[PDB]
DNA sequence: TTTTTTTTTT
């Protein structure tokens, strides 16, 4: 698993690196004071930002790999009762409920259960999951 | 002379011979693949031949591609040729290309960085381990 | 150890 954050305003997505980091194949890199070596690429990627990436290519090899989702709800102080997509925030979620071992292992159990559910429902193929919202937004 | 998983393969004369006995050839590098004589009735051989037919429709193009890729077995001087393969995406390009490197092993085959081919040469003298990967590989 | 690499510069 690998995730990205801290994106600047209107950054350009380097599609050459995209084809190289999400691909069931080998990749080649180098560490400090070390020789070249190659390893399999096996990381799940998530990118979070407040601005849409700039994608300057239209080839099927690029857009078959991308999925886009937009957040609807907002967490703040004094949420407007007229907005269903606005909620009261609880600081503990990031200040405490991310460091407590109990919630961490509960979340790990949830992840294991969902992995088992994916294996037993779609034979492990994420592409077979039905989701109109993600498809429409992408 | 090509080192394989179950001995060493000699392709000096046709048909190729497998050396399962004592020999004095100074051979160190090897691939983990166990060599077996070609057999079209092997289910895996049938599957691979059908996949090759599916990927490359034209017969003459398929024969030329198989002839060019077969020269990877030999580690000596060969014709000054390079193959450029263009595709819209999700069309089996990386499957065959990576399968060739998988069956040749790391000592005889390697993925190469694209910057090694589309970027200016380093200034004067600097160490270049990416170019060093080219030594001894077919 | 000790150096080269890296760093730094292009
Ligand atoms: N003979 C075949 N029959 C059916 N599916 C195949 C065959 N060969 C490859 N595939 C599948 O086709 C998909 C594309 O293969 P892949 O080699 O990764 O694509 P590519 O042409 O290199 N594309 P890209 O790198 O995305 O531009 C993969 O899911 C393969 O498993």
């Amino acid at each position: 698993y690998g995730y990205f954050e801290e994106t600047n305003k209107s950054e350009i997505l380097n599609t050459s690196r995209l084809k190289e980091m999400v691909n069931p194949g080998d990749v080649t890199a180098r560490e400090l004071n070390q020789k070249q070596e190659s390893f399999q690429m096996t990381a799940t990627m998530v990118a979070a930002s407040n601005y849409n990436f700039i994608i300057d290519t239209t080839d099927h090899g690029t857009w078959r790999r991308l999925r886009h989702y937009r957040s609807k709800v907002k967490f703040c102080h004094n949420p407007d009762p007229n907005n269903s997509y606005e909620k009261k925030e609880d600081p503990r979620f990031i200040h405490e409920y991310i460091m407590d071992p109990n919630c961490q292992n509960a979340f790990f159990s949830i992840l294991v259960y969902f992995w088992e559910k994916l294996q037993k429902e779609y034979n492990g193929q994420i592409k077979k999951v039905f989701c109109p919202t993600i498809e429409s937004e992408t | 002379l090509l080192g394989v998983g179950n001995g060493v393969l000699s392709i000096e004369t046709i048909p190729a011979k497998l050396i399962n006995h004592f020999h004095e050839h100074p051979i160190h590098q090897y691939t983990h693949i166990c060599y077996e004589p070609f057999n079209p009735e092997n289910p895996w051989t049938k599957l691979l031949l059908n996949a090759l037919q599916d990927i490359i429709p034209e017969l003459d193009a398929r024969l030329w591609i198989m002839f060019y890729l077969s020269t990877a077995i030999f580690r000596g001087l060969k014709e000054a040729l390079m193959l450029l393969w263009l595709g819209g995406g999700c069309n089996g390009k990386t499957f065959l290309m990576r399968l060739v490197a998988m069956v040749l092993g790391d000592h005889y085959a390697s993925k190469l960085n694209i910057s090694l081919l589309t970027s200016y040469r380093e200034t004067a003298e600097k160490p270049n381990s990416a170019f060093m990967r080219l030594k001894g590989r077919g």
